[PDB]
C-alpha cells in the first residue's frame, strides 16, 4: 500500500483500481461527489442503517477535527445486500452471528473466512 | 438525596426556558436577551456552550427539541409574534430552516407532536387561537403548511400533547389560560382529533380550575390505559381520564370520559410556576414561588404523597 | 398638577400630526383632511375651531406635520403635501388665520420646527435634501443648509444651546449643525444602518440626543466629547416611528412605531430588553403621541389612524414584567433535574439576573442491566426461565425472580384442567404493564411465544412493544432493540425493521448494476468486490467510502485507518480527514 501511494504520487498516468459504487433507488445515479441524509441529485432519502432507523450519509467536499468518522461509514453485505454503520454492524456482529434484518438467514461475517 | 451544581450561564437578562435533548445529553436554554444557547457536557461532566446566536427581536419565551430521526432540530417562539424553526449543519453552525408569522399577537408556547404523528408543530398565541402546523416532505424542512386552527375564546397560556403511542387513542391537545376575569371561567380545554370529520373538537372542559393556569403536562402513558394530566395554578393539582366503553350505536362524536381529581397539593403556600414529569411518567416535579422544587410519587394505595425538597444554592 | 382619566375620542378624518399647547388645555391635530383644536376637560374633550375653512381644497391644505409655537400661544405652523409652509395666527378676526405662505422648498416639506425662546425663527426640512431657515421678521429669511446626502427627515433644535440644531438624514446619517455658520456642518456620523426617522434630546441632560429608524433599534448618543459616544440601545420589534423622552423621569422614553404593531411603549434604557410599559388601547397604526405637560409624566396623548384620539395614564398602562413566568424547569433521562430560577427568589435591580442548577442522583440503572443479561431464545424454556430468575435475583429484584420461578413451574411441567391458569398469567401482564414497567411483560411476552399470545389483543402488544422500543432506544442500545423487533411476535412490530434497507451497487469500470447473489461482473468478468489492501475477493462484509469510491474488509480497512490516513488504494484522497 505505501509504495502504491508513492507511485501514484509521482506516476500521474497510472489509474487507481478499480470497485463498486451505490446508487440511489429513484434517480440511479451515483451517490459519490442540500441535507446530509438525501440523494445528490433527487433530493429523495438515502437507505437507512438496520440497527438505528436513521438514514445514512456523509458530508462531501493534522491534529484537527474529522468530519466523517469511520464508524458512520456504508457498510453492506455482499450477498444479502444488507447494511448499515460501521459501528453499529460491527458490534452486532461481534455479538451475534446473523443478518440483523428480519427474515434473513445469512451468516454474513462467516463467509469470508 | 441530591446533588446541586451551578452553572454559568452569562445570560444578560432572565433565563426563561431550559429544556433537554432526546438523548439527554444536550440542553438548550432560551433567554430574554433575544438569545438562545446550546450546552453539551463531557467526559469530566462539565458543561459547556457550543452556541449563541441572536434569534428574535423580542423576547423568547420558549424552545424546543424535535426528535433525532428528523436530525438536530429545534423550534422556538418569540414575543416578536413569530416561531422559528432552527437545524444544526456542519464546524456546528445552526441556521435559519423556517419562519412562520400567521400570527398577530404575541406567540405564547410551541410544540412538537409526538414522532408517531409524524413532523408537526403546535403553537398557542396569546389572542386565543392555536395552529397546526405540518411538514409533509421531512426531507424539507423550508415548507410548511397550516393545517388546522382551533379559537378558544381565552387567552392562551401553555398546551400539551397526549404522548400516548397506542392506537385506541386519538391525538389530544390540552390548552391552558391565563386570564384574571373575576367571572369564574373554565380555565383547560381539551380538543379531540375525529377521523370521519378530520377536525379537532372539544372533547372535555374541567370546570373545578378557575384560577389562572401557568403550566400543564400530560404523563407519558407507557403502557397504561387511562390519562394522567398535571395542572399549575395557586396549587398542584392532578387529574385522571378513563375513556368510556365506546356504545354500539357507533356515534362519530368525540370520545366520553369520566374526569375525576386524585391529588391536589398547596405545600408551596403560592403560585405554582411549573411542573415536568420524569421518563417513566411516575415522578412529578413542582417549581413554585418559594424558590424550591418539591417531587410527588404514589404508593400501590393511589396516595400521592411528598417525596423529596430542594432548595437552590 | 394636571388631574383627569384616560379618555378616548373619535375623529373624522385620519390624523397624522398632534402638537400641544403650554397650558395643557388645547390640542391641535391636523391631517390630510382634518385640522382642528379640542379643549380637554376632566370628562371630555370638545372641539373648539377647526382650520378647514372654506369649501375649496388646496393643495396647502393637506399638511404633515404642525406646530404650536413655544412662545407665543396664538402661533402655529403647518408643513403641506406640496412643499409649502403655512402660519397660522389665532390673533386674527378672519375666519381664516392663514398669515404667511412660504414656497421656498420644491419637495414635500418633512419636517418643522420652532424655537424655544426666538418667537420668529422657525426652521425647515423637506425631501429636496435641503434645510430652509425662515424669519418671521419678513426680512430676507433665505438660509439654505445642504446636507450634501438624502431627504431630510428630523430636524430639531437644542434646549440648552441657543444656536445648535441637528438633522437625521434618510441615508443613515446624523449631522450637527450650528445657525451662525451655514458654511459647513459641525459634526456628522453614521447613527443607523439604514433612515433614521425621529430623534430628541434628552430635556435635563445637556449632551445626550436619542435617535430613532427603521433598524428596529433605538440608540442614545452622547455629545460632550468630540467624538460622539453611544450610550445604550434597545431593540423593538418593528420599525421605530417617533420617540419622546418622559418628563421628570431621566431615564424613561416612550415609542411608538409606523408599521405592524399599534401599542405604545413605554422603555427605561437602564433594562433594554423588556418594555416597562405597555399600552395597547389604538386599533390602527399610531401616528402622534406627546407627553401633555413638560413637567407631569402622568398623562401622555396619541392620534392614530383611525381617526381616533386619546389621553392616557401611566398608571393605567400594563406591565408584562409583573406577569412574566420567572422559572424554567425539565427532567433529564438520566434523572437530572435542570432548574432556572431568578436570583431574588433563590437567595440597579437584582431582579434583572437569573441562577441556573442542575441536580443529581448519586438512577435507573437496573433498567439497562436487565436489559443487556436477559436471554430470550436459543434454549428451552426451563433454562430460559432459570436463567432470568438468576439475573433477577441478582439485582434484588426478588418478586420478578419469584414470577419467573412460577412461571418455569406453571408451564415447564388426576390433572389439573389443561388451561387453568391463562386468566392469572394475562393478569400479571396486565398488572406489570399498568405501572410502566414495560419491560417485564414484554420479556415474558417473548419467551412465552404462542402459550399465551391468542389472550391479548393485537392493539396493547404493539403499544407495550413500541414503548419498550423507544425506551431502549432513547438509553442508546441497539443490540437489544433490534434483538427485540427480530423476536417480535407482531406483524407490524417485525415488519418494522425492514423498510428501505437494501443497498444497489454498481461496478464502476461498466457502470453496469450488479446481481444480488455473486461477486462477478457479468459483463466485465472481473472481480468487483477485490479488498484494496488484501487483494482478495469479499464475499461478506463490505465497507465503502462515499469520497473515494473504495473500501474492502471491514477489520482491514479499519486497522488500516487505524495507522495512516490515506485511501489504501493509493487515490489521494484523505477519506478521513485528519
Ligand atoms: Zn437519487
Ligand atoms: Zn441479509
Ligand atoms: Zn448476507
Ligand atoms: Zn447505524
Ligand atoms: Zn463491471
Ligand atoms: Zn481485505
Ligand atoms: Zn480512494
Ligand atoms: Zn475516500
Amino acid at each position: 500500500a505505501e509504495f502504491d501511494i508513492h507511485r501514484s504520487k509521482l506516476d500521474p498516468s497510472s489509474k487507481p483500481l478499480a470497485q463498486v459504487f451505490v446508487s440511489c433507488n429513484f434517480c440511479g445515479k451515483s451517490i459519490s461527489y442540500s441535507k446530509v441524509t438525501s440523494c445528490p441529485g433527487c433530493r429523495k432519502p438515502l437507505p437507512r442503517c438496520a440497527l438505528c432507523l436513521i438514514n445514512m450519509g456523509t458530508p462531501v467536499s493534522s491534529k484537527d477535527k474529522k468530519l466523517a468518522q469511520f464508524n458512520n461509514w456504508f457498510t453492506w453485505c455482499h450477498n444479502c445486500r444488507h447494511g448499515g454503520h460501521a459501528g453499529h454492524m460491527l458490534s452486532w456482529f461481534r455479538d451475534h452471528a446473523e443478518c440483523p434484518v428480519s427474515a434473513c438467514t445469512c451468516k454474513c461475517m462467516q463467509l469470508d473466512t | 438525596m441530591f446533588v446541586a451544581r451551578s452553572i454559568a450561564a452569562d445570560h444578560k437578562d432572565l433565563i426563561h426556558d431550559v429544556s433537554f435533548d432526546f438523548h439527554g445529553r444536550r440542553m438548550a436554554t432560551c433567554s430574554s436577551d433575544q438569545s438562545v444557547k446550546v450546552w453539551d457536557k463531557s467526559e469530566s461532566g462539565d458543561w459547556h456552550c457550543t452556541a449563541s446566536w441572536k434569534t428574535h427581536s423580542g423576547s423568547v419565551w420558549r424552545v424546543t427539541w424535535a426528535h433525532p430521526e428528523f436530525g438536530q432540530v429545534l423550534a422556538s417562539c418569540s414575543f416578536d409574534r413569530t416561531a422559528a424553526v432552527w437545524e444544526e449543519i456542519v464546524q456546528s453552525h445552526w441556521v435559519k430552516r423556517t419562519t412562520l408569522v400567521d400570527s398577530r399577537t404575541s406567540v405564547t408556547d410551541v410544540k412538537f407532536a409526538p414522532k408517531h404523528m409524524g413532523l408537526m408543530l403546535a403553537t398557542c398565541s396569546a389572542d386565543g387561537i392555536v395552529r397546526i402546523y405540518e411538514a409533509p416532505d421531512v426531507m424539507n424542512l423550508s415548507q410548511w403548511s397550516l393545517q388546522h386552527e382551533i379559537s378558544c375564546k381565552l387567552s392562551c397560556s401553555c398546551i400539551s400533547w397526549n404522548p400516548s403511542s397506542s392506537r385506541a387513542h386519538s391525538p389530544m391537545i390540552a390548552v391552558g389560560s391565563d386570564d384574571s376575569s373575576p367571572n369564574a371561567m373554565a380555565k383547560v380545554q381539551i380538543f379531540e382529533y375525529n377521523e370521519n370529520t378530520r377536525k379537532y373538537a372539544k372533547a372535555e372542559t374541567l370546570m373545578t380550575v378557575t384560577d389562572p393556569v401557568h403550566d400543564i403536562a400530560f404523563a407519558p402513558n407507557l403502557g397504561r390505559s387511562f390519562h394522567i394530566l398535571a395542572i399549575a395554578t395557586k396549587d398542584v393539582r392532578i387529574f385522571t381520564l378513563k375513556p368510556v366503553r365506546k356504545e354500539l350505536t357507533s356515534s362519530g362524536g368525540p370520545t366520553k370520559f369520566e374526569i375525576h381529581i386524585v391529588a391536589q397539593f398547596d405545600n408551596h403556600n403560592s403560585q405554582v410556576w411549573r411542573v415536568s414529569w420524569n421518563i417513566t411518567g411516575t415522578v412529578l416535579a413542582s417549581s413554585g414561588d418559594d424558590g424550591c422544587v418539591r417531587l410527588w410519587k404514589a404508593n400501590y394505595m393511589d396516595n400521592w404523597k411528598c417525596t423529596g425538597i430542594l432548595k437552590g444554592n | 398638577v394636571l388631574t383627569g382619566r384616560t379618555m378616548h375620542c373619535h375623529l373624522d378624518a385620519p390624523a397624522n400630526a398632534i402638537s400641544v399647547c403650554r397650558d395643557a388645555a388645547q390640542v391641535v391635530v391636523a391631517g390630510r383632511s382634518i385640522f382642528k383644536i379640542y379643549a380637554i376637560e376632566e370628562e371630555q374633550f370638545v372641539e373648539k375651531l377647526n382650520l378647514r375653512v372654506g369649501r375649496k381644497p388646496s393643495l396647502n391644505l393637506s399638511c404633515a406635520d404642525v406646530v404650536w409655537h413655544q412662545m407665543d400661544e396664538n402661533l402655529l405652523a403647518t408643513a403641506a403635501t406640496n412643499g409649502v409652509v403655512v402660519t397660522w395666527n389665532l390673533g386674527r378676526p378672519s375666519r381664516n388665520k392663514q398669515d404667511q405662505l412660504f414656497t421656498e422648498h420644491k419637495r414635500t416639506v418633512n419636517k418643522v420646527c420652532f424655537h424655544p425662546t426666538e418667537a420668529h425663527v422657525l426652521l425647515s426640512g423637506s425631501q429636496d435634501g435641503f434645510m430652509k431657515c425662515f424669519d418671521l421678521r419678513r426680512k430676507d429669511s433665505v438660509s439654505t443648509f445642504s446636507g450634501q446626502s438624502e431627504s431630510v427627515r428630523d430636524v430639531q433644535f437644542s434646549i440648552r444651546d441657543y444656536f445648535t440644531f441637528a438633522s437625521t438624514f434618510e441615508n443613515g446619517n446624523v449631522q450637527l449643525w450650528d445657525i451662525r455658520r451655514p458654511d459647513r456642518c459641525e459634526r456628522m456620523f453614521t447613527a443607523h444602518n439604514g433612515p433614521v426617522f425621529c430623534c430628541d434630546w434628552h430635556p435635563e441632560d445637556r449632551g445626550w440626543l436619542a435617535t430613532g429608524g427603521r433598524d428596529k433599534m433605538v440608540k442614545v448618543w452622547d455629545m460632550t466629547t468630540h467624538r460622539a459616544k453611544e450610550m445604550h440601545c434597545v431593540q423593538t420589534i418593528a420599525s421605530v416611528a417617533r420617540v419622546k423622552w418622559r418628563p421628570e423621569c431621566r431615564h424613561h422614553l416612550a415609542t411608538c412605531s409606523m408599521m405592524v404593531d399599534h401599542n405604545i411603549y413605554v422603555w427605561d434604557v437602564r433594562r433594554p430588553f423588556v418594555p416597562a410599559a405597555m399600552f395597547e388601547e389604538h386599533r390602527d397604526v399610531t401616528t402622534g403621541i406627546a407627553w401633555r405637560h413638560p413637567h407631569d409624566p402622568s398623562f401622555l396623548l396619541s392620534g392614530s389612524k383611525d381617526s381616533s384620539l386619546c389621553q392616557h395614564l401611566f398608571r393605567d398602562a400594563s406591565q408584562p414584567v409583573e406577569r412574566a413566568n420567572p422559572e424554567g424547569l425539565c427532567y433529564g433521562l438520566f434523572g437530572d433535574l435542570a432548574f432556572a430560577a431568578k436570583e431574588s427568589l433563590v437567595a440597579f435591580a437584582g431582579l434583572a439576573s437569573s441562577a441556573l442548577s442542575v441536580f443529581e442522583t448519586e438512577g435507573m440503572r437496573w433498567f439497562v442491566d436487565t436489559a443487556e443479561r436477559y436471554a430470550l431464545a436459543g434454549r428451552p424454556l426451563a433454562e430460559l426461565c432459570d436463567h432470568n430468575a438468576k439475573v433477577a435475583r441478582e439485582l434484588g429484584r426478588n418478586q420478578v425472580a419469584q414470577t419467573w420461578t412460577m412461571l418455569r413451574i406453571i408451564y415447564c411441567s388426576s390433572r389439573l384442567p389443561p388451561d387453568f391458569f391463562g386468566v392469572l398469567v394475562r393478569d400479571m401482564l396486565h398488572f406489570y404493564a399498568e405501572q410502566g414497567d414495560v419491560q417485564m411483560a414484554v420479556s415474558v411476552l417473548i419467551v412465552l411465544g404462542e402459550r399465551v399470545r391468542k389472550d391479548i389483543d393485537e392493539q396493547t402488544q404493539e403499544h407495550w412493544y413500541t414503548s419498550y422500543i423507544d425506551l431502549l432506544q432513547r438509553f442508546r442500545l441497539w443490540n437489544v432493540s433490534n434483538e427485540v423487533v427480530k423476536l417480535s411476535t407482531s406483524r407490524a412490530v417485525s415488519c418494522l425493521n425492514q423498510a428501505s434497507t437494501t443497498l444497489h451497487v454498481n461496478c464502476s469500470h461498466c457502470k453496469r448494476p450488479m446481481s444480488s447473489r455473486g461477486w462477478v461482473c457479468d459483463r466485465c468478468h472481473r472481480c468487483a468486490s477485490m479488498c484494496a489492501v488484501c487483494h482478495h475477493v469479499v464475499k461478506g462484509l463490505f465497507v465503502w467510502c462515499q469520497g473515494c469510491s473504495h473500501g474492502g474488509h471491514l477489520q482491514h480497512i479499519m486497522k488500516w485507518l487505524e495507522g495512516s490516513s490515506h485511501c489504501p488504494a493509493g487515490c489521494g484522497h484523505l477519506c478521513e480527514y485528519s
